[PDB]
């Protein structure tokens, strides 16, 4: 067995070693501090302590057998992988970590590329990257709460309980005595330091100054981190709503320079509340550019081969050719009551019609000769050799596949045979509307 | 005072623009004043009524002798005759607010008593003070410094205008009946102000406020507090990301070439090279490539820039004297600007060429190794590719970087681009190839 | 019967009318359900609020049982498909949800609990599509945007002040110093101090500010822990919210100030002289106070090409019937012209064709003033206006004269003129097979040569 | 001699210099107002003052002999230097933080405080010189701040001083009293005060008098103001920190939510995902081109040359043509990374790129089985018999053999109409490919 890196498996035991290393952070420091809860929970530390071994020497054998990329191709050579594992550093990290009072088990905390491993592949594969986000940067927060909370903990025991008033009170007093109590009061000191209150009692000794200093321009950084990751994660989240809306109030300062008309403003206004509305917002012509070719050629392919499977009269056609003249396809949309091409109008543009809905006309006269539908197609008569000789409107809001003359052009100085099939379906739709 | 002022050029519209400026601020920052705290004594009142109408004249003049003599574009061409310039001045928006300030409220003096909340209405020629502002910010030559000054002076306003609202609530509910209120023992201005601070910076240990109108303002001023530090925090923060704008991309720019050279692990002398380079291109040019600035001006302005900039580095040329105008216009928008660092080789003997080489502010050799002509700045090598199509002719000496040249290229296949258009030019470009040979 | 459209305005006054009671149902259920003498003493009022919020909610769902949807790029007008579409969705289940008669509980328990009624909050998505119709058809995105975040904030300070009167409530009152005091001792026992109070506490608390007595008991400090961390993410969200609009209320003055510093430090690097940086930073503050700054394709570039269109034709074709050569001529034609020009400003004395060039553009006068001048610097011939042409003869290419096809004629600009600039080669490719402005510009080239 | 301020010399006088700047900064405030350290520890402060006072006669000694560039070449005019160096501002600061105006008083040498021009320099030369800038520009913040710290912690003892130490409740207590009368305690209260003050979190003592009421304002105004420009500064260093990591979980997020609203099978929404999932382990998702636009083509050249060049010698057929053409072909190669199972040339497409093979293992397949013909290993090329179309062939200008992709391969694209102009000037090597070509098409 292999285990790729890149497969469920390895993600399945990323969850599985992430769960002991956030039980080991918090847990031992907890438990190292405190003394108490070590001490009265013995049996529970000891299968847990047991379960994390347990997975972190199946971490070990996991990292031994899993493979690396070499000229593209994964190793299988399991003494391969052996010595790739052997020549880095996480290794010698693992082996540390495994090393055999929780002073002594401190080294349980040097696997922490798991937990940052299984971090960003979860940033990489959920549906939902802003709310992971926010839980992770809450994780890490809560974490540096409770290490500061268990660190104030320790400086109060060596200091002496009950000694000063900044220190934690007497633990022999049964009120303050209790291990909910001294965890509970150890985390709202914690709180109200790193978050820059300030309303804990005031230090006393040098030490105790010396360390509510640190802990304050630690906690300075800390919430100047939590602002910046917040506002970078508020921005990132609503930077597309942000572009759309600079690009709708640079059209609308641009039409209310030059001070166009009322009716075109406002029909100017309703493709912006179509577009969002029906979530249109992010245009193909600039998605499509930072796809590598083939990527950006299989969904292309993919969807007009399922848009080209409705319309059965361009079917007498060569497969890779007809494929790259719908690959070069390229879709605009058209708002109600648009003339596609007039009648004293050239035509450069041949389109091909998906879930929209164009009905002919003659001339300024609304009555519907033959609509057009999904599956059907039109705009060729007037490109291979010159005048678009229907009023076509647009009924509703409809979506065409637009194409450019170069590229009947490039089908023309080519390749003979399909354009004379499509010229001759073009030639009988001629004679039937005017031999 | 002439009869026509130019607002962009005149300096003394500026210091005009600052005295309505310290007449706004003087109202501003002394109308909440004299209205909460009782600095308005019976002694005092003859000053303030001194200050009061030399602030009231200042708005006259502008109002008469300053705005209707503004030159003023409109369709195209500037407007220079008077009566013009009035008509536009009182057909503006400006004028309403100047006319909507300059009422006299003050005949209010003598039926209300003295009370400056009647000249409250001085506090709407806003527009002086805003225009002011981009008069400066735009005459300046580090605007971050006053946008930096501008924050702190409306932070302290802010802080002055709640000192001056609590101080109303202190005298509203009673000076030193609750421990909310002020107590009375200091100076009153400066210990209103620390309680401002104290609570518009969301610092708190002020006493705890007592009843429900002392809980409605600290909340409220609080509430305040909390949206103007953010609005400082994100103030600060934009004119920190504006100030060193251009300086932070080009070190984001050189951290992404040295992180890629050191992820595809390329040696010391080459990642040397190319940090010599960037530090070489920051301190000459202060700009990462000028032609990402230059292609985003109008045909026009690019022409004007690159006349004044290479017409005396290409007339200085002798070869250059009986070429004409069109062609070296075109010539100067289609010369690209390199950098050769010391020891580089420009022209490799026995290599194709393809480049025209007009040498600006550097000093380069040509070469074996014997020097025979170092050519200063301005001059020009590789006249051999000025004839040869396809392969033809190749580099028949080696030139090398002396210093940090910084040589204007001229491509082979543009320049007999321009060069088959115009045969004139082509014909004394030939004769004088053919005397170099 | 009537079916509404979700593009309308009829449709937004009901989104308007159905935010209402949608967000007086949050904040006076929470404070209702907490408080006890606000539900007590105002009964008849919240009685009549209740009654209106839900004949308002179930006119909703009426209303969203005759919402049409758009497929085929047609509004679907069938009243049964229209049910079917609402039914076979999960915001049928939030207003079924959202209409369960507990009101049956409520007077079981006797009118004086409405826990029973906070299945009510369950149509947020109105209060939010109503936010986001707002926020894309209000004329002041930012203003609005400060509007709903200050009123999300007031809407979390609200239920925690509610929450935290409830834990107080339920640990004991006037028992520690961290709890709301006695309500039995007058001072603390009035409605509008026991809300203003806790308004008070949790405004303090959520925005980390702290000057609350602190807590005695484990449960009250777990709840200001949780309090505390939930406030320093509202902090967060609040600084970087209005950090993230100012960046937004002032993006294009701040492009453009940084493009005015570049052009000035490449300007002041290359030491040009100082009537040419006066002339360009006067004419991008002529370029900035005119209110064109942006490229006329860079703004339209989000629209579809039909809509680009008609945006040439309403904005250019006023200046393109002034002309006198383009009336014989055909209206495809000026609609093609009208999207093939980009217009462009010049500043005074600046020159647009020096005398003897050749000519690879042609210019169509906007809202300018021109003059035609000799070699010795400004000698007026023609003073050229707006609607007005030149620039035309030196890209047809037309022969028969000593003249050939070079510029003849020194053009400066007096005033700033805002010149349409038409290249050759667009002109020509646009009008190729079309012979109309080949005979009509040969008549004017014809023209010009017998003035030569 | 002349000392090159590009150099690696100079970096260490900028360490030696901005040693003694940063000391004098902050013991010099700290001796000036404490008096307790000024007093008792004066053989320290003697042999240190003694140090730095050496190390600015240094200073300006070695900037009487640092170089320029004119005309793009440095000077080694040694009088040209002084003089250069003589009619600068920098010259009468470097004067005016050596005159020796002094065991008594360290308020005489705040003179030295002047030079604060090399440790600027030396902040932005470590900047430019470190493999860290993001952990140094923090690094900077945080001394930055450490120093209005400390500056205000002396500041307010020495207006406690003033004042009269314990005659409020809010300045420094009773200094007589063993408790407060340490120099350590002295300190680090006055630190404590200080960092509470300007971080403003104002849980100190408040003021009494009218002079303590102003200075609190003033502090409290001054930590906002620095401490509003950290945040500031600290968001936009973790806007800086993850830029790249931001933008291609942009793209990422933005095909990802492009795969839920395309109605794209699981095939093709996991074979996107995986593929931006191997772009980011094995870290090449920036473009080359992008980074390095704006480099001359010398250096473009001379970093195509030190990565690919000694991956591309290994061929049959251009290895000692033409270094010259070599390198305006790396100039000119684009790579681009295709899946396993992914065609690369198929049987009648228009051929207008050429492909070399590095790191990648690509496989000859026929039109119908998955027939493994030959394996072409990284350093193999193909894609050019249909981009030269040359007669005698076929000549149909389709690809003759399917290519397709065993493993993730990172061919170096290369485009038709580009090779022809790169072979254009020089044409040995074109026809030589165009009689391999010939004979590799006819006896296919
Ligand atoms: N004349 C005509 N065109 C049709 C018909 N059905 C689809 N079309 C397309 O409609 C067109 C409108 O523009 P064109 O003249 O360019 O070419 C025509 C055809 O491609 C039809 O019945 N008659
Ligand atoms: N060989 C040579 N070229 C010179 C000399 N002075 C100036 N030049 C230019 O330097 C050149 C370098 O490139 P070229 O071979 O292209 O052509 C050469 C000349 O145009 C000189 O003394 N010898
Ligand atoms: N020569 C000339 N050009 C004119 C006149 N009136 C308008 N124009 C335009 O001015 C021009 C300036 O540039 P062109 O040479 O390109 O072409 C010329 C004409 O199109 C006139 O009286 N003479
Ligand atoms: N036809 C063919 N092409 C091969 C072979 N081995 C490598 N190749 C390359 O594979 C190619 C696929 O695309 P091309 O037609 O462009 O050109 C062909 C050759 O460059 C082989 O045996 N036959
Ligand atoms: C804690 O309390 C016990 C009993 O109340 C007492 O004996 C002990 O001295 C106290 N400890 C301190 C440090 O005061
Ligand atoms: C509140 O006040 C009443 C009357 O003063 C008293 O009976 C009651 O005990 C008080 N409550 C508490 C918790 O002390
Ligand atoms: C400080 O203490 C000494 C002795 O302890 C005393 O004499 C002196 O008055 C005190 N000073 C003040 C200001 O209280």
């Amino acid at each position: 067995i292999v285990v790729d890196p890149s497969s469920n498996l390895y993600y399945r035991w990323l969850t599985a070693i992430a769960l002991p290393v956030f039980y080991n952070w918090y847990l031992l420091i907890c438990r190292a501090c405190f003394d108490e809860l070590q001490s009265e929970y013995l049996m529970l530390w000891l299968v847990l302590d047991y379960s994390a071994d347990v997975l972190y020497v199946l971490d070990v054998l996991v990292r031994a057998r899993t493979g690396f990329l070499e000229q593209g191709l994964m190793v299988s050579d399991t003494n391969r992988l052996w010595q790739h594992y052997k020549t880095t550093t996480q290794f010698k990290l693992d082996v540390l970590s495994l090393v055999p009072y929780p002073e002594v088990r401190f080294n349980r905390l040097l696997k922490f590329s798991r937990l940052f491993e299984f971090f960003d592949r979860t940033e990489t594969r959920t549906n939902y990257p802003n709310m992971f986000r926010i839980g992770n940067l809450v994780l890490y927060i809560l974490i540096i709460i409770h290490w500061n909370a268990c660190i104030y903990f320790a400086i109060s025991k060596f200091i002496g309980f009950g000694t000063d008033s900044w220190v934690y009170p007497n633990i022999s007093i049964p009120e303050h005595g209790r291990l909910s109590r001294k965890y509970i009061y150890s985390l709202y000191w914690s709180t109200l330091t790193l978050t820059t209150i300030g309303e804990t009692p005031p230090p006393v000794k040098d030490e105790e100054y010396l360390f509510v200093v640190v802990d304050f321009l630690v906690g300075v950084l800390i919430f100047a981190t939590i602002v910046g990751n917040v506002g970078s994660m508020i921005s990132n989240m609503n930077a597309s709503r942000a572009e759309f809306q600079a690009k709708i109030d640079s059209i609308k300062q641009y039409m209310q320079f030059r001070k166009v008309t009322k009716d075109l403003e406002t029909r100017v206004i309703r493709w912006f509340d179509y577009l969002w509305a029906n979530k249109k917002t992010v245009d193909e012509k600039e998605v499509l550019k930072s796809l590598p070719d083939k990527l950006k050629a299989e969904i292309a392919i993919n969807v007009h081969l399922d848009t080209l499977k409705k319309v059965r009269i361009f079917q007498d056609c060569e497969a890779g050719l007809l494929v790259e003249l719908v690959l070069k396809l390229r879709p605009t949309v058209f708002s109600p009551g648009d003339y596609i091409c007039k009648k004293g109008d050239i035509g450069k543009e041949m389109y091909i019609i998906n879930e929209g809905k164009l009905a002919v006309v003659a001339d300024d006269g609304v009555t519907q000769f033959v609509v057009l539908s999904d599956g059907s197609y039109f705009g060729e008569i007037s490109i291979l050799n010159n005048r678009r000789t229907a009023n076509i409107r647009s009924i509703g809001y409809s979506d065409l596949f637009c194409l450019s003359k170069d590229d009947l052009m490039e089908a023309l100085t080519e390749y003979p045979e399909a354009k004379k099939a499509l010229e001759e379906k073009g030639r009988q739709i001629l004679m039937k509307d005017n031999l | 005072l002439p009869n026509s002022i130019d607002s962009y050029t005149d300096r003394l519209y500026l210091l005009w623009l600052l005295l309505v400026t310290l007449a706004y601020n003087w109202n501003c920052c002394f109308i909440p004043l004299r209205l909460v705290f009782p600095y308005q004594t019976a002694d005092n009142i003859h000053y303030w009524l001194i200050a009061d109408i030399i602030c009231d004249i200042i708005y006259l003049y502008d109002m008469l002798f300053i705005q209707p003599r503004l030159q003023f574009v409109r369709g195209g061409d500037i407007i220079v005759d008077s009566n013009e310039l009035r008509k536009h001045y009182r057909t503006s928006t400006k004028f309403q607010l100047d006319v909507a300030s300059i009422i006299p409220f003050d005949i209010c003096y003598l039926f209300f008593g003295f009370n400056p909340m009647f000249r409250a209405n001085r506090m709407l020629k806003y527009t002086s003070f805003f225009e002011f502002n981009h008069h400066l910010e735009s005459i300046m030559d580090k605007a971050y410094i006053y946008r930096v000054i501008r924050t702190t002076g409306y932070l302290l306003f802010i802080l002055h205008i709640n000192a001056c609202v609590y101080y109303w609530a202190s005298n509203y509910e009673g000076i030193g009946t609750t421990r909310w209120v002020y107590d009375g023992e200091g100076n009153e201005y400066l210990r209103c102000y620390y309680w401002a601070v104290r609570t518009l910076i969301t610092i708190g240990g002020l006493p705890e406020p007592q009843t429900l109108f002392e809980i409605v303002f600290q909340l409220l001023n609080f509430f305040s507090g909390v949206f103007v530090f953010s609005s400082l925090i994100g103030q600060m923060r934009d004119v920190i990301g504006a100030a060193t704008a251009n300086q932070n991309y080009f070190r984001a720019c050189m951290d992404d070439t040295i992180a890629y050279m050191n992820n595809y692990s390329i040696p010391k002398l080459v990642q040397k090279r190319v940090r010599t380079w960037y530090e070489y291109t920051w301190d000459s040019q202060r700009m990462l490539d000028e032609s990402d600035l230059l292609k985003t001006l109008p045909t026009t302005v690019q022409l004007a820039l690159a006349i004044d900039v290479n017409f005396s580095i290409i007339s200085k040329v002798d070869l250059f004297k009986g070429c004409d105008t069109q062609m070296i216009y075109d010539m100067l928008l289609r010369l690209k600007s390199v950098l050769y660092l010391p020891g580089d080789f420009v022209c490799k003997k026995g290599e194709i060429g393809k480049e025209m080489y007009i040498i600006k502010h550097g000093e380069v050799q040509v070469l074996g190794t014997k020097v025979l002509v170092t050519l200063k700045a301005g001059s020009v090598f590789g006249e051999i590719s000025l004839l040869a199509a396809g392969g033809g002719n190749r580099r028949t000496a080696n030139v090398v970087a002396h210093g940090f040249a910084n040589l204007l290229t001229l491509d082979k296949k543009t320049l007999q681009e321009i060069l088959v258009h115009y045969p004139d030019s082509e014909r004394i470009l030939m004769k004088k190839a053919r005397v170099l040979l």
